[PDB]
RNA sequence: AAAAAAAAAA
């Protein structure tokens, strides 16, 4: 990894933003399925994202 | 290669292939015991 | 700077017995004498235990445990055999280890007792102990069950086993050990005072004091030193007990000469 | 009653005749009650009381089962027979007579059990003397080369060699077929390289054709011990016909890892179900080392520090070597005189060839008894003997305190307790060691510990063994939003999702417990934002 | 117990069945486990 | 006193001056130690721990990283006890050598 | 939980020294230390690479400089089995290996400390015996934890913090502690006796168990006719360097310092060492044990750790081989008294019970005035306990003034080594007074203690009084109050334990952030000041 | 499970040397002489025969550790006779003196079977 | 289960001299006197025939496992 | 065989370790396991007068068999001549009355 | 404590120290007091919290061997601790000493 | 492989 290696200076507090949530998700679309496992293949929406 | 077995309170040589039931031929008791190998086993006597 | 000179006096002998006094020596060497009686002077014992029929009702290493504790007569033989680690064979060869055999099927409704009669040996010098009690025709004892007791069988129970006993001291395993107790006593007087009595009047006199009834220890003499030791070795059944002493000495004496020509060995440097 | 140990006149005779009567709890109040018909003849000038309703049988029926096996419980101190009463549950002998045919989980089972020298008569009724669990063994309270110390014993090597205290540890498995309609299918047969997938690396070859081992074969390490394989799933792929090069799977059960011993016994039945169930018995012998846990019949328990031979032990002017050295400093502090009763009165029994009696609250037995009786046959009147050193052979200055009692092997052996650890298994959520010498688990580093450690002021042990050794991470940390960010560690990208941040991305190390905390917390509506900058 | 099959068995028939006659018995088997029942204490009902 | 067990003043000054150190009585309870100005790792470590932690979401408290137990949850170098000062390598130093 | 770290019982060992620990050789072989690949020793740990995991000493890994693992489990491509500078082998934990050794609960600072591997054959952890009272280990199926640092920064903290010598001395109470112990410190009394005189040959075994001995033989206390030793002038080998100091034995009479033979004791009770040597005196606990100014403490605070620490092993190997030609041993003789002894115990045994009566008769007859403070129960409770525990302190104190000095029991009583008086004079006067709750045995029945005494009876049997020794016996009704008596300090240690244990957790968790600054200062985790000096001296 | 095997209380490995001499330093004319594989029997017997030397000043043994089957002596001699000489002359004269005993036992043995 | 081979603390063979106990025992001695008459002088001896319990023969009287 | 001493879906009301599994390990041990009386009382009780050793236990339940730790006085033996009460119809008794 | 043990007295008539034994015992103070000052950066607050829970696990040897001479409510042992540590509003046994 | 319960050791 070519990142620079930094030791955290605080721990900033908070609350997450629904507009937050919704960017850093990476469910596009948000999760719909209430189904893990979809005919021998993980589906997109589901619990097991 | 069918092995043999030993009646709980037969105590009769059953004999049979590893796919059938384990029941005695002779009282039909459902309990067998595996006789003794044939391997020597080297004992100190330490 | 020199050597002792010891006198020994032997005040009882019997075949399973020796009761004797040494004179004139350190207490070292006596102390000496009863641990190379007790663990470095070498006997045969059973130690190779192979079972190919045990339908009894005790385990194969338990039985090979008490078959391992019989003692064996080895007075004519310990000294030629050699010990496994110090032959160039490799399958047990008959100047290396003695070979026995038992083979038992109780087949009656009474109880068979397998005892050390029913061990049978390829050596006809190598047995156990009971050839000293199956000649006693004299049984006016009342029993004639004087064999160890190897195990007891039921009807439909069998035993059969190879054995190899093999040459060793009790140092190594007390299966080895010769002796049944060493009883090693000086100054039973207690005139050097090495042990302290708070009232000598409560102790009962030694068998080898000297004191008259109403005296109980011996005036405190500080020039005495111990040269005067009371040994009583008593023989388990394997050995003699004066093959024991003796053969003690020969271990005693072949461990200070390895230890003399290794130290002249180093000595070159 | 001596024509019931012939006949008939029975204990239920003698209660209907009118002599005996069950007195509950809450009639005791009301009813006065006689310690012995020898306050029942006492004159009225002195007599605690004239109206007496009852007497007892015997005040030893006061204790229980396991607490009136105790010789002389009344000469000890109350928290060493509560001590030993917890402690007598824990002894080992024979159990039960048919262990042959029984397959417990786990038993222990002496070689050679005796019954006591010095017994109580309660005893006759709990069949101690036909079913016993300790060994009557010669004990010499000393210091010998300071071995045997903090109530630690000293055991003689050559009696061990000779059958002191060997037991068997007996063990049983057991697995079972399923044949059920609807699952996956499995059989009992030996297994095989190109038919099973993900085979443990074991020695498959001790199994018969049945995959289930006989009785004799030498058992040890991780050998495989039942042989079952299972049907795989009908994966077929019609992608690729070539990938399923097995058909089944190894679910074989396999031997623990730390224990050698012999196959004992090997049974094949049906279950309620009625498919094919296995039960095979393995014993495992074991020989007293160092640290195994030896009790007396008084609380008086301890650890082997070591084991001397013959020729390096103290011994009597009879060349008596005593089998168990102990430390005199177990005794004031504990103030168990139960223990050195039982001693002389062992000693006594021996000499003389009677099983004494240790009853307690019996005015018979006294100590003043024993001793003129133990004069007789030659000893010392206080059992003291004059022993010697079994190094130079000099007496000991001071006489000691020799003579049978009786000892009570525990099952508490080191071989069942040591475990060590330098990298294994994790879990699975946390990625730290796991749990127990079963599962091969790592020690609780607890708050205690670090407590310690703050004290001790050493930072770079608590590093160590709070980051370094237990579960180190690596993160990548958007440096705006203080989130964690998506890595791609192949094409070497970062990118954050909230941000839309590609290059401003850092890296932090931390343990792996924090960043579920954080990501529980982040499911807690709730941003811990690591600003690293 | 009474309705066992091990009741007022002599000791040779209790060992012709591979029975200890040693064994007090008292306990349950359930699943080939051998279960005890330990008595609970309780406060004595109706009592003032 | 009362047991005759015996313990250096210093170590009993210490907490009675932890105690009256913000003028009132500052219990070691969950009402005294949670009540403090301390960081929301340290307090959390202690009791209470998700309410704590929700406190100081709501509040965004900052937590600076100056305790024990907060930088033992970063898995950083503790700044105390050995761990109170940094290591420089000195560059002039570095004279005739192997 | 950590990973690399071993836990299993212990069990003793007089011959090693403090700083040192007995590790088993399967432990050493599981256990593994990543040492890394220098110039100096490229040799040893290519022959350890050579040795591969199936040999002990050898090693399980190659950690190159990637990252990349070789193992060594398995017979590898001899190309692989290659050692660059900077490499890492984890090596088998091999002797003076430094460990971090550990006893659960961890109450204090001296719970887990630094200890060397010494590896030895059979499977437990063998520690010294000094080594108990830090730890509260017991060797009675106890079982103890041990870590392996893996890096040499933590192996050079665990050298200069953690390390048994530098944890001698308490700053809970500025006192050492570790002492010595046991049949160490009976022997320790048995040897500095005067009557003690040791033969030219004891004296020369003797000194093979002193390392530090400068090989120069002492002159004999006595030269003619026989040449020989006391037990002061071999102790005054083992004790090293400058050392002065005057403290008592603990059967030192009061009057004996204000008389003429204060500094000539007719009983050798007045220790006094000078110039690191011992002058007078017996030792015993107070001497050589934990209290504050003992030799122990004196010679760590002129001497320094490292002296103080071989001290403490240099004292356990020559005094227990002279334990072999001494020896030590109680039986059933030392616990019986001079028939004397026992008509004078039993006599007062019976005054005090008749006093009790006619206390109990003078309660009864109105005639017990009652003190201020207190009601009428209280002042006859009070006046019953006190006869019946000056009874118990009396008999005691007899059978004490009886003993003979060849009894063992008061050699370790007056040794301090293990029991007290009480100890004496309930095994041989009496047991005493049972108590529940600092009370009487309560009417558990209706005004009775049991169904055998009579209703309203106050007299020392139904009390609980028990006026029988452990060698006599006793009798069903007071044995039945012993039991009681003695469940309650079963009871007490339970109950409490979790409130210890939170309270302690509580006092850690409020002040684990205090800290000395470099301003001499004393701050918190927030930087707000407590104390502008640590203990207001900044000592 | 970490018994050792029996055989090493009295058996050397390969390459281990029965006897290794070391010269002390703190003082003249003194060796420590460390024989493996041995117990209390021979350094007992080695010892109080030594001390019958009168060329002899300081002659002790030591066993280490009981776990570890080893034994030391330190000898210090006079300014005209090493310690390794007093050493063989302990040894010497050790055979010699078992050597009457053994001799003596077996007359005693003969005498005491053929007297009756 | 049976009596032992050698005695512990002294290596004696007792494994003779346990139905010749047991005869002693029913003929007409005590315990004493047939410990003396089996010349087991030594009480280390004699503790391992008092204490001893055969339970070798509760255990042949359960059937064989073969016939 | 589970010991939760009710239903099956209700189990969280119910007493736990009722039936316990036989502790064979020596003849002794399966006697005391046969023979103990547990006190409903839990095991995290600060007070300390249901464990004390009451006066009205003489020769019904056993002095000195009480495990040690949190449990001490609480889990207890009976006496050997111990005989708890059957029970029986009070009938009889009251038409005799 | 210094100028009441080395005066001028006790120096020359009871000890009688030298000149160099006087510089030698004077340096040797000197450095040992060095010695015995706390080091910067140890951990004070858990020594003193671990230097006082520690004597709380041995307050129970006392237990017996009581009768009481006074008949004045006190609590004693830990819960008295009990009582110091969570500043109780109401103490068990309130008392005041006049 | 998880979760719960029970029995224990210090
Ligand atoms: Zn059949
Ligand atoms: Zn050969
Ligand atoms: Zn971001
Ligand atoms: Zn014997």
């Amino acid at each position: 990894s070519k990142a620079p290696l930094r030791q955290v200076k605080r721990v900033q507090f908070g609350i997450l933003s629904p507009d937050e949530i919704r960017r850093m998700s990476v469910t596009e679309g948000g999760v719909q399925f209430a189904e893990t496992m979809e005919g021998g293949r993980p589906k997109l929406g589901g619990l097991m994202d | 290669t069918a092995m043999t077995y030993i009646c709980g309170e037969c105590h009769h040589e059953n004999e049979m292939r590893p796919r059938d039931p384990i029941r005695c031929r002779e009282c039909g008791y459902r309990i067998m015991y595996k006789k003794r190998t044939k391997r020597l086993v080297v004992f100190d006597a330490r | 700077p020199y050597a002792n000179q010891p006198s020994v006096q032997i005040t009882e002998l019997t075949d399973d017995n020796v009761k004797f006094v040494l004179e004139d020596t350190e207490l070292s060497v006596a102390n000496s004498l009863r641990r190379v009686f007790i663990a470095e002077t070498p006997t045969l014992a059973i130690d190779w235990v192979q079972l190919e029929a045990n339908s009894t009702v005790l385990s194969d290493e338990f039985l090979a445990h008490r078959i391992g504790l019989i003692p064996l007569i080895s007075d004519d033989v310990v000294e030629r055999l050699q010990y496994t680690r110090d032959c160039i064979c490799l399958d047990f060869c008959p100047e290396c280890s003695v070979e026995f055999t038992l083979d038992v099927k109780c087949s009656e409704e009474q109880t068979r007792h397998v005892t050390t009669a029913d061990l049978k040996s390829s050596n006809a010098k190598v047995l156990p102990v009971t050839s000293r009690n199956q000649g006693e025709e004299d049984n006016e004892y009342g029993e004639s069950n004087d064999e160890i007791l190897i195990i007891k069988l039921r009807k439909g129970q069998e035993l059969k086993l190879r054995a190899y006993a093999k040459k060793g001291f009790g140092k190594e395993h007390a299966k080895w050990n010769p002796t049944a107790g060493v009883c090693f006593e000086y100054d039973p007087d207690n005139s050097m005072r090495h042990t302290l009595y708070p009232k000598p009047d409560e102790w009962p006199k030694s068998e080898h004091t000297e004191l008259e009834d109403d005296q109980y220890e011996a005036p405190y003499n500080w020039e005495a030193k111990p040269n005067k030791f009371f040994f009583n070795v008593e023989s388990a059944g394997a050995l003699k007990p004066e093959n024991i002493v003796v053969m003690g000495v020969q271990v005693l004496k072949n461990k200070l000469s390895n230890l003399q020509t290794q130290l002249s060995h180093e000595s070159q440097n | 009653l001596k024509e019931r140990d012939y006949n008939n006149y029975s204990w239920q005779v003698l209660v209907a005749s009118g002599v005996v009567e069950y007195i509950d709890t809450l009639e005791e109040e009301t009813v006065m009650i006689a310690m012995s018909p020898y306050d029942l003849k006492q004159d009225k000038d002195y007599a605690y009381c004239t109206t007496y309703t009852h007497c007892e049988i015997h005040p030893a029926m006061i204790l229980g089962v396991c607490a009136s096996i105790i010789p002389f419980p009344d000469h000890n101190q109350s928290p060493r027979n509560t001590y030993q009463s917890a402690m007598g549950k824990q002894a080992m002998g024979v159990y039960i007579t048919n262990f042959h045919v029984r397959m417990d989980t786990l038993a222990h089972v002496l070689y050679y059990p005796m019954k006591p020298l010095v017994t109580t008569r309660s005893m006759e009724y709990l069949r101690f003397r036909e079913l016993p669990a300790g060994i009557n063994s010669i004990v010499a309270i000393l210091c010998y080369t300071g071995y045997n110390q903090e109530d630690s014993v000293i055991l003689n090597a050559s009696a061990v060699e000779r059958g002191f205290f060997r037991s068997v540890f007996y063990r049983s498995y057991k697995d079972s077929e399923n044949k059920r309609v609807g699952d996956q299918e499995e059989n009992f047969e030996k297994p095989h390289r190109g038919t099973c997938q993900g085979m443990r690396n074991a020695h498959y070859d001790k199994l018969d054709d049945d995959g289930i081992i006989a009785p004799g074969i030498r058992v040890s390490g991780d050998d495989v011990v039942i042989g079952k394989t299972i049907t795989l799933p009908e994966n077929d792929d019609e992608l690729d016909s070539n990938t399923k090069r097995f058909s089944k799977r190894d679910a074989s059960t396999f031997l623990r890892n730390s224990e050698t011993g012999i196959v004992d016994q090997v049974m094949l039945t049906l279950n309620s179900e009625g498919y094919k169930f296995c039960k095979i018995r393995v014993r495992s012998v074991r020989i007293p080392q160092i640290g195994d846990k030896f009790a007396s019949r008084h609380g008086q328990k301890g650890t082997c520090g070591i084991q001397y031979r013959q020729e390096d032990m103290a011994f009597t002017c009879e060349g008596l070597a005593p089998d168990i050295i102990i430390n005199p400093h177990a005794i004031p502090s504990r103030m168990t005189i139960g223990h050195l009763i039982e001693c002389l009165q062992g000693k006594l029994g021996s000499n003389k060839g009677e099983i004494g009696d240790a009853t307690p609250f019996n005015d018979a037995v006294n100590v003043q008894k024993i001793s003129t009786f133990l004069q007789e046959y030659g000893y010392h009147l206080r059992g003291n003997e004059v022993m010697y050193n079994g190094h130079t052979g000099r007496k000991i200055n001071a006489q000691v305190f020799l003579g049978p009692t009786y000892y009570q092997r525990l099952k508490h052996m080191v071989d069942d307790k040591i475990h060590s650890r330098a990298r294994g298994p994790v879990q699975i959520l946390v990625r730290q060691p796991m749990e127990g010498r079963a599962r091969d688990g790592g020690l609780r580093f607890g708050e205690m510990e670090r407590d310690c450690q703050i004290s001790h002021g050493a930072a770079q042990f608590l590093r160590e063994r709070l980051f370094e050794v237990s579960d180190p991470y690596r993160v990548h940390i958007c440096n705006f939003c203080g989130l964690i960010a998506i890595a791609n560690l192949r094409n070497n990208t970062f990118e954050c999702k909230g941000c839309k941040n590609k290059t401003q991305i850092s890296q932090v190390r931390l343990p792996y417990a924090a960043k579920l905390l954080f990501q529980e917390l982040m499911s807690m509506n709730i941003a811990p934002r690591l600003m690293v900058t | 117990s009474t309705y066992c099959l091990l009741s007022q068995l002599t000791d040779r028939d209790l060992t012709e069945l591979n029975e200890c006659p040693l064994d007090p018995g008292g306990y349950f088997i359930i699943n080939g486990s051998e279960k005890v029942l330990i008595a609970q204490e309780k406060m004595a009902t109706n009592t003032v | 006193q009362f047991y005759g067990l015996y313990v250096n003043y210093r170590h009993l000054a210490l907490l009675c001056d932890v105690m009256t150190a913000k003028g009132h009585l500052m219990a070691i309870t969950r009402h005294g130690i949670n009540r403090q100005d301390t960081g929301a790792l340290m307090r959390c470590s202690f009791e209470e721990t998700v309410d704590v932690l929700m406190d100081a979401a709501a509040h965004a408290e900052t937590d600076p990283m100056r305790g024990v137990s907060e930088n033992i949850i970063m898995g950083q170098l503790p700044k105390m006890g050995t761990g109170c000062f940094d290591l420089l390598l000195d560059a002039e130093k570095c004279r005739f050598g192997i | 939980r950590v990973d690399f770290s071993a836990r299993t019982v212990i069990t003793p060992d007089p011959n090693l020294r403090i700083d040192q620990v007995g590790v088993p050789r399967s432990i050493a072989q599981n256990l593994t230390f990543p040492e890394l690949v220098t110039p100096f020793n490229i040799d040893r740990m290519q022959e350890l690479v050579r040795r591969g995991n199936s040999q002990y000493p050898g090693a399980k890994y190659i950690v190159r400089d990637n990252g990349e693992r070789i193992d060594l489990r398995f017979h590898p491509k001899s190309s692989d089995l290659h050692l660059q500078c900077g490499y890492k082998v984890e090596r088998h934990l091999r002797d003076d290996d430094l460990v971090i050794f550990n006893r659960q609960p961890t109450l204090h600072k001296m719970s887990m400390m630094g200890h060397r591997v010494k590896v030895l054959p059979w499977s437990t952890f063998r520690m010294n015996l000094s080594c108990t009272s830090p730890y509260n280990a017991d060797f009675d199926g106890d079982e103890m934890n041990l870590h392996v640092p893996q890096s040499m920064e933590t192996r050079a903290e665990v050298e200069n913090i953690h390390i048994t010598p530098r944890q001698i001395i308490t700053p809970q109470a500025n006192k050492p502690v570790m002492g010595i112990v046991q049949d160490t410190l009976t022997a320790v009394r048995k040897m500095t006796k005067r009557d003690v005189f040791i033969t030219r040959e004891q004296v020369m075994n003797l000194l093979m168990f002193l390392p530090t001995w400068d090989a120069k033989m002492p002159q004999p206390c006595i030269l003619k006719p026989r040449p020989l030793w006391t037990g002061k002038q071999i102790f005054s080998l083992i004790i090293p360097g400058n050392v002065n100091m005057i403290r008592t034995h603990s059967t030192h009479p009061d009057e004996e310092d204000e008389g003429p033979y204060k500094w000539i004791s007719p009983g050798d009770t007045k220790v006094m060492v000078e110039h690191g040597e011992l002058i007078m005196g017996i030792l015993c606990k107070k001497s050589l044990g934990t209290s504050a100014g003992s030799l122990l403490h004196i010679c760590f605070l002129e001497l320094g750790h490292d002296i103080a620490g071989r001290f403490y092993g240099n004292i356990q190997t020559v005094i227990n081989n002279w334990l072999l030609f001494e020896g030590h041993s109680i039986g059933i003789g030392d616990t019986i008294a001079d028939p004397q002894t026992y008509n004078e115990i039993q006599q007062a045994i019976k005054k005090a019970k008749d006093d009790v009566i006619n206390v109990i008769q003078k309660a009864h007859n109105m005639e017990l005035e009652p003190t201020p403070g207190n009601t009428l129960r209280q002042t006859f409770e009070n006046k019953v306990n006190r006869i019946l525990n000056d009874a118990r302190d009396k008999t005691g104190g007899s059978a004490k003034k009886s003993l003979t000095e060849y009894n063992n029991l008061k050699a370790m009583v007056v040794s301090g080594s293990k029991g007290s008086n009480i100890n004496i004079s309930q095994v041989i006067a009496c047991v005493g007074q049972q108590n529940v709750e600092g009370k009487r045995i309560p009417y558990g029945f209706r005004k009775r203690t049991l169904p055998h005494f009579i209703k309203d009876d106050y007299g020392p049997e139904s009390r609980g009084f028990v006026e029988n020794s452990y060698l006599a016996g006793l009798t069903p009704s007071e044995f039945y109050f012993h039991a009681m008596g003695g469940r309650e300090g079963l009871i007490d240690t339970a109950v409490k334990t979790a409130e210890t244990g939170y309270i302690q957790r509580r006092l850690i968790k409020a002040m684990e952030s205090v800290m000395v600054n470099y301003d001499g200062t004393v701050r918190n985790s927030v930087g707000q000041l407590i104390q502008l000096r640590y203990g207001e001296d900044g000592l | 499970m970490n018994a050792p095997p029996t055989f090493e209380s009295f058996l050397l490995y390969e390459g281990e040397k029965k006897i290794i001499k070391e010269l002390d330093t703190k003082v003249t004319n003194a060796a420590i002489f460390t024989i493996n594989k041995e117990d209390h029997t021979l350094g007992n017997m080695i010892r109080n025969q030594l001390l019958k030397d009168p060329n002899v000043l300081f002659a002790g043994y030591k066993v280490p550790h009981p776990l570890e089957h080893k034994f030391v002596i330190r000898i210090q001699t006079t300014a005209d006779y090493s310690p390794q000489e007093a050493f063989m002359n302990a040894i010497t004269d050790l055979l010699a003196e078992l050597s009457l005993f053994e001799e003596r036992f077996k007359d005693a043995i003969k005498e005491k079977k053929e007297g009756g | 289960m049976i009596i032992p081979i050698r005695c512990f603390t002294c290596g004696k063979v007792i494994g003779n001299k346990w139905e010749s106990y047991l005869g002693l025992l029913q003929a007409e001695y005590t315990e004493g006197d047939a410990l003396d008459a089996l010349g087991l002088k030594r009480y280390c001896c004699r503790r391992m025939l008092l204490g001893h319990v055969d339970l070798i023969e509760k255990l042949l009287n359960y059937a064989p496992l073969e016939k | 065989a589970t010991g939760n001493w009710g239903d099956q879906k209700k189990a969280h009301q119910a007493r736990a370790g009722v039936s316990q599994v036989l502790n064979r390990l020596t003849f002794a041990s399966t006697l005391s396991h046969l023979r103990r009386v547990n006190s409903p009382i839990g095991r995290d009780g600060k007070l300390a007068k249901p464990r004390q050793l009451h006066n009205t236990l003489w020769g019904m339940l056993c002095p000195a068999e009480t495990p040690e730790g949190a449990a001490v006085g609480l889990v207890k033996n009976l006496a050997l001549m111990a005989y708890i009460s059957v029970g029986s119809q009070p009938s009889p008794i009251l038409e005799f009355l | 404590l210094i100028r009441s043990t080395l005066c001028t007295k006790y120096v020359s008539e009871e000890f009688r120290l030298s000149t160099e034994a006087f510089e030698w015992l004077v340096g040797e103070i000197e450095t040992r007091f060095q010695q015995a000052q706390a080091n910067p950066g140890e951990m004070v607050g858990a020594l003193a919290a671990q230097s006082l829970g520690e004597p709380a696990t041995q307050m129970t040897l006392n237990t017996f061997h009581f009768a009481g001479v006074s008949s004045k409510n006190v609590t004693l042992g830990v819960p008295r601790l009990k009582e110091i540590i969570n500043i109780s509003k109401k103490p068990k046994a309130p008392s005041l000493t006049v």
